[PDB]
């Protein structure tokens, strides 16, 4: 990352600081990386955070300088399509099955997150064109 | 399954039947008759031989041989007829399909066993054969495993002490005084009353007297003095033709010869004193058991009172403390057959048979080696 | 070889036969670190391994991917407790566990619902097997029979009740079955007994032939009985009873009809006295017989014959009280007047003096003459007991005829379906000649079972292309040869009955001398001469020799039968005998021959099987106890069947159902509409070789564990994709948060 | 027999 990127990222980081000390919590680091274009797994997020314990994850605050190596470490379509084609061959996916798997398998989400991401993508039968949904969520 | 045959070559009877039966399916005199007179009527029937009940029915016309004398088979040519008649006529059975069990007196000439086997395998082709000591079979017959068996046939008397199912062969005694010698003596003494019985057919007329009217004196000298003192003993009998003959003390005088063979002119002692001198040969440990288990066997021990006369006599030889008991089941004439029927149906025995195969390999010497 | 952290395994335990663990150290090659909630548990010169939760509860115990006693016991436990399902299948064998409460399940609309449908199509129920029997009999004129087997009280008779009710409702169009059910009180009263473990154990084997016309309407039913435990009549182990009817009769002595039978209390008579236990808890036999007498009255036996039957049983009880004085080693006698012979001769109307003579002496008659002997007091006692056993067994065989006269119908029986209720393999903490017979009949029945299952698999493989040689089976013939063949245990038992003096002490010495180190399956208990140990198919059993011979021996003196047959007082007593070499046959050879009469009846037939197992000893409703149930399931041969199946290719998938479940493994590259060839391509990628699978015509066969392998790789791919999708959703959603804040 | 007796 160059100076311009570091400046934009630091400014964005400071916008998410809700306490005024110029810091975010460890638990927000992953969120900031994802907002900045990274796609780390929860395991990867904890790894770049150093697998923090609950107490420091919930109350320890870190500035940009300690965050930066973690962003770097994270930084250093066809699979997405095959992954969706697993659950398909008319180019659709049931809303119920995606909802169930997203709320019960993997990194389980809340019903509101799944409804939000699925909102406007299903038809009257409740089917989502997944190539369009994938392009949408990758944009 | 195929059942074994059980056959007993007595001197006086053949007894045969199927193993598992409680009585023989055939009994008949082991007697072979040939016609002696001229055959007058052309077109009547003709036979070179009669056997058993046939030779009985016609006996007036016949000379009657016994092929067995003192338990030795004295000519084989007739004996083979007696067996042939037994299997084919009396039992009506093919011997090719059934094991056969054959019965013998303890000391008799060892050549007898060889020939008796050789005829079973060569003539009848029997699958399997065995030969068993008469006194042994009497124990199976009388539900016992220890005893001294006194067994007396038409042709032989013998003792065989057995303890815990071990036989004890040094202690085994054989007097050949038997039914036939009681008959011949009965004829000689009957001559005193002015009757003579001269021929084979007539000798069996004597024998029927012996069977019907003989009995054993509980004291010999008492009854001998009694009959001289009064005739209450005296009884009388009808010959086949209807002549009556009348007999007194003389009807006991034959059974007494078993207790004094000096009458017949034998050396050896009565069968009480052989029985005792057999027990004395036994180990002093066992004898208390042999004194209790005295077993009568064979038809010559059917005479009324022989049991008590034995007990009263041997209870005089034996030491006063010992319990002496005499065991005389009323079927004892059969008992050697019965005990052979029991023995032949045991499963342990089935390994014991002399096989046709092993005879064919080994030759008739096998019968001494395997059988005992 | 798979074990990881978050693997699960079964481990043995004293209290429940198995307990689960999770493994929380990855194992590679000597000790495992397990949580339960910690132990390290030793490996020894591997632990059993556990099915994924999708399998457990699946409707066929051969469906599981790991097959072993823990998984089977677990499935049956969860199905029984949680889903209240009493019925489960193993292979072809239905397995049934008695709920021991009433249930709705047997109602009419279920009977109707099952009709017409195959054994895969529906969840297991007794009706499903009866419907298989009916459907095979509809394909083939070949008769069918149904075999119901288990420990006493496991529910055999009730399972027969329902299996017949299925035919009665589906086929029947009008009244056989109401008569069949009215037969149950009679056959139980004469045929059931109280035993050490439970009361009301059936001591015989009962076969009902439901007869059909050529349109398979029920015409009529024919009842046969086998293997009757005759020895129980005269002898009883401690705390047992002879057949219930004797106690019902004794309990009824106060009633005015019975008053002429001059009965006592039930511990008066020497036959009932012996067990020491007159009264059963919660059964009043006085109001049992009112039931059984009504059952006779309905099922067509007159009051004349009923009073005949009770007059005969009272005759037997009075017979047993006859006691003999000795005179001699070789002679016994009867005291000048003996009351239980005086009464007995009045009851059956014969000369006291003639029974007094013929009881005491015996007669034997040759070609020429008849001889009459004294006999010892022990032989006279054996003769008296053999007489009582012969009278009883003929009264039984007569009551079964007068039942059949009520149950036959004159129309031609085109074919029949048969139902069999028979005591299960049974092992106790004393074992005795009865148990030896029961275990011999069970060895025979599970030879027929092994040969049948091996035949059905030879048929299935030939519906496919696959070589038979992969199949093999447990042949138990060497144990039957040990028990049954010449120089076998039963043969040397009869030999002691023949041999001049015989005793269990002298018997056992013969057993040892012949078998002891000649045979792999016969063993001596290390510290007794008196007993011997047989390796029966399920488990080693130790039999005590003591009192085999007394149980082994029957011989009825013909003249004793003739004295009874001379009776003119009443019509039943002549009728029983009226209808030798038979009379000699020992109990251990009448049992052999009745087991042949059974097995030749079944071998003419095609079997279907039901196994009953009892959850708990204490009559607790609808609980379950591991420690019994494992013994039951070994006794059923279920475990051996399962182990055999695990040795083979147990799992089946149809190409459609495999493709449908495992499409997630495949790719759009790799799907072509000829499903079979696509799966042939994919599988060789996924699993190395045919050594783990066979391509059938319509099914794929796998060796054990490859299903778990498929589920493992499927679940891994499923989580990998799921987490990828969540991660990307949160990436763009956090870009939405970045928009939310920066806007 | 063969010696001491007639049979
Ligand atoms: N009831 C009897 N009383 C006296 N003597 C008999 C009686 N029965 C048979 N005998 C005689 O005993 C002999 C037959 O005895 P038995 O045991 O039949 O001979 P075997 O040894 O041939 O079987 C014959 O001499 C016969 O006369
Ligand atoms: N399916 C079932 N439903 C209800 N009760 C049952 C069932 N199976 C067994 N039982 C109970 O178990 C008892 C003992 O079994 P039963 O069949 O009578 O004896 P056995 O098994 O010796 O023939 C039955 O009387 C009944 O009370
Ligand atoms: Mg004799
Ligand atoms: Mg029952």
């Amino acid at each position: 990352f160059n100076k311009d990127q570091l400046e934009e990222f630091k400014e964005a980081f400071e916008l998410f600081d809700r306490v005024g000390d110029g810091k975010i919590l460890y638990s927000q680091c992953g969120d900031v990386m994802r907002a900045l274009g990274q796609n780390p797994t929860n395991a990867e997020v904890l790894k770049v955070l150093g697998n923090p314990k609950s107490d420091e994850l919930k109350s320890r605050r870190v500035d940009f300088e300690t965050f930066l190596p973690m962003l770097q470490a994270v930084a250093k379509y066809e699979d997405y399509l095959e992954g969706f084609r697993v659950f398909d061959g008319n180019g659709k996916v049931m809303g119920a099955e995606l909802r169930h798997v997203l709320t019960t398998l993997g990194e389980k989400m809340t019903e509101e997150e799944v409804e939000t991401v699925l909102a406007g993508h299903e038809d009257s039968n409740g089917c989502i064109n997944y190539e369009a949904f994938l392009k949408h969520i990758l944009s | 399954e195929t059942t074994a045959l059980v056959c007993d070559n007595g001197s006086g009877l053949v007894k045969a039947g199927f193993a598992g039966d409680d009585a023989p399916r055939a009994v008949f005199p082991s007697i072979v008759g040939r016609p002696r007179h001229q055959g007058v009527m052309v077109g009547m029937g003709q036979k070179d031989s009669y056997v058993g009940d046939e030779a009985q029915s016609k006996r007036g016309i016949l000379t009657l041989k016994y092929p067995i004398e003192h338990g030795i088979i004295t000519n084989w040519d007739d004996m083979e007829k007696i067996w042939h008649h037994t299997f084919y006529n009396e039992l009506r059975v093919a011997p090719e399909e059934h094991p056969t069990l054959l019965t013998e007196a303890p000391l008799n000439p060892k050549a007898n066993r060889e020939k008796m086997t050789q005829i079973m395998f060569e003539t009848f082709n029997v699958p399997a054969m065995y030969v068993a000591i008469q006194a042994v079979l009497s124990l199976y017959a009388s539900g016992r495993t220890t005893g001294i068996v006194l067994d007396s046939g038409d042709g032989v008397t013998h003792n065989v002490p057995i303890y815990e199912g071990y036989a004890l062969p040094h202690a085994i005694m054989r007097l050949d005084l038997a039914g036939r010698d009681l008959t011949d003596y009965l004829m000689k003494i009957l001559t005193e009353r002015g009757y003579s019985f001269v021929t084979t057919a007539e000798r069996e007329i004597v024998r029927d007297i012996k069977e019907k009217l003989c009995y054993v004196a509980l004291d010999f000298e008492n009854e001998m003095a009694t009959a001289a003192s009064s005739s209450s003993l005296e009884k009388s009998y009808e010959l086949p033709d209807g002549q009556v003959i009348t007999i007194g003390n003389e009807r006991f005088r034959c059974p007494e010869t078993l207790f004094q063979p000096s009458f017949i002119g034998m050396e050896s002692a009565g069968i009480h004193e052989t029985t005792y001198n057999s027990i004395m040969k036994c180990d002093i440990d066992i004898r208390k058991d042999l004194y209790a288990n005295n077993v009568m066997s064979g038809g010559t021990t059917m005479y009324p009172g022989i049991a008590d006369r034995m007990q009263k006599e041997i209870t005089a030889l034996a030491p006063s403390t010992m319990k002496i008991k005499i065991i005389a089941p009323p079927e004892r004439k059969y008992s050697v057959w019965i005990g052979g029927s029991i023995l032949a149906s045991l499963s342990t025995f089935q390994q014991m048979w002399i096989t046709k195969q092993e005879y064919d390999e080994a030759g008739p010497s096998i019968v001494h080696r395997k059988c005992f | 070889e798979l074990y990881t952290k978050y693997a699960r395994v079964w481990i043995p335990d004293p209290e429940e036969v198995w307990k689960s663990a999770e493994l929380l150290k990855d194992y590679k090659p000597k000790v495992l670190q397990l949580r339960l909630k910690d132990l390290e548990y030793c490996l020894d010169p591997l632990p059993p391994l556990r099915n994924p939760d999708i399998l457990v509860g699946e409707n066929d115990l051969t469906a599981l991917s790991y097959l072993h006693e823990p998984a089977v016991l677990h499935n049956l436990k969860v199905r029984f407790i949680d889903s209240k399902l009493i019925y489960t299948y193993c292979g072809i064998v239905l397995v049934a566990i008695n709920p021991y409460e009433q249930l709705p399940i047997y109602g009419e609309d279920i009977i109707n619902a099952y009709s017409g449908q195959n054994m895969g199509d529906m969840d297991p129920h007794i009706f499903a097997v009866a419907e298989e029997a009916y459907k095979q009999m509809a394909r083939d004129e070949r008769n069918q029979s149904i075999i119901v087997s288990g420990e006493s009280g496991a529910g055999k008779t009730v399972s027969a009740k329902y299996a017949m009710r299925y035919f009665a409702t589906v086929s029947g169009s009008a009244n056989v079955e109401e008569k069949v059910l009215a037969s149950n009180p009679i056959m139980e009263s004469i045929g059931n007994a109280k035993t050490t473990r439970n009361d009301n154990s059936s001591r015989f084997g009962k076969y009902i032939e439901i007869g059909f016309d050529k349109r398979y309407r029920i015409i009529g039913a024919n009842m046969r009985t086998y293997l009757l435990e005759k020895s129980r009549v005269v002898f009883q182990a401690e705390e047992e009873r002879n057949y219930h009817i004797f106690y019902q009769l004794c309990a009824s002595a106060a009633l005015p009809e019975f008053k002429t039978l001059r009965l006592g209390n039930a511990n008066y008579f020497h036959y009932t006295k012996q067990g020491g236990s007159p009264v059963i808890d919660g059964i009043d036999d006085a109001k049992e017989m009112v039931n059984t007498r009504q059952a006779c009255t309905l099922l067509g036996i007159s009051d004349s014959y009923q009073m005949g039957i009770f007059r005969i049983l009272a005759g037997i009880l009075h017979l047993g009280n006859v006691e003999f004085a000795s005179r001699d080693s070789d002679s016994c006698a009867i005291p000048p007047k003996h009351d239980p012979l005086t009464i007995f001769c009045d009851l059956m109307g014969v000369d006291y003096e003639e029974m007094a003579h013929w009881l005491c002496h015996r007669k034997l008659a040759t070609a020429t003459e008849t001889y009459i002997k004294p006999i010892s007091k022990l032989h006279a006692i054996n003769a008296r007991d053999a007489l009582a056993k012969h009278i009883y067994a003929n009264l039984f065989n007569w009551i079964v005829d007068h039942v059949n006269k009520a149950l036959h119908s004159t129309v031609k029986q085109h074919s029949f379906i048969g139902v069999l209720d028979i005591y299960g393999f049974e092992t106790f903490e004393i074992n005795s000649f009865e148990q030896f017979c029961i275990n011999y009949a069970n060895e025979k029945l599970q030879q027929q079972f092994n040969m049948h299952v091996f035949k059905l698999e030879q048929e299935e493989y030939m519906k496919e292309q696959i070589p038979w040689t992969l199949i093999d089976f447990y042949d138990n013939q060497p144990c039957i040869n040990l028990i049954e063949a010449k120089m076998g245990v039963l043969d040397l038992l009869d030999e002691e009955c023949k041999m001049p003096k015989g005793s269990d002490d002298t018997w056992a010495q013969k057993l040892y001398n012949t078998h002891l180190n000649k045979c792999a399956l016969f063993e001596k208990p290390r510290l007794s001469n008196k007993a011997f140990i047989i390796k029966h198919f399920a488990d080693k059993v130790e039999y005590q020799c003591e009192g085999f011979l007394e149980k082994n021996k029957d011989t009825v003196y013909e003249e004793q039968i003739k004295v009874l047959k001379s009776s003119k007082k009443f019509k039943l007593l002549p009728e029983l005998f009226q209808d030798s070499k038979e009379h000699k046959k020992t109990v251990g050879h009448q049992f052999r021959n009745s087991l042949h009469l059974l097995m030749e009846t079944l071998n003419a037939t095609t079997p279907h099987y039901v196994r009953c197992i009892k959850p708990n000893d204490f009559k607790f409703p609808f609980t379950f106890d591991e420690k019994r149930a494992v013994q039951q399931l070994r006794a059923c041969g279920v475990l051996e069947t399962i182990r055999i199946s695990a040795a083979g290719f147990p799992s089946r998938w149809t190409y459609q159902e495999f493709f449908s479940r495992y499409r997630v493994l495949m790719k759009q590259k790799d799907v072509l509409s000829d499903r079979k060839q696509t799966c042939k391509n994919v599988l060789e990628k996924l699993i190395l070789d045919k050594d783990k699978y066979q391509f059938g015509k319509t099914k794929i066969f796998f060796r054990a564990g490859q299903v778990a392998y498929l589920e493992k790789i499927r679940a891994d791919k499923l989580r990998a994709a799921c987490i990828r999708i969540q991660k990307t959703i949160r990436g763009w959603l956090m870009r939405k948060k970045y928009m939310r804040m920066r806007r | 027999w063969x010696a001491x007796c007639p049979a």
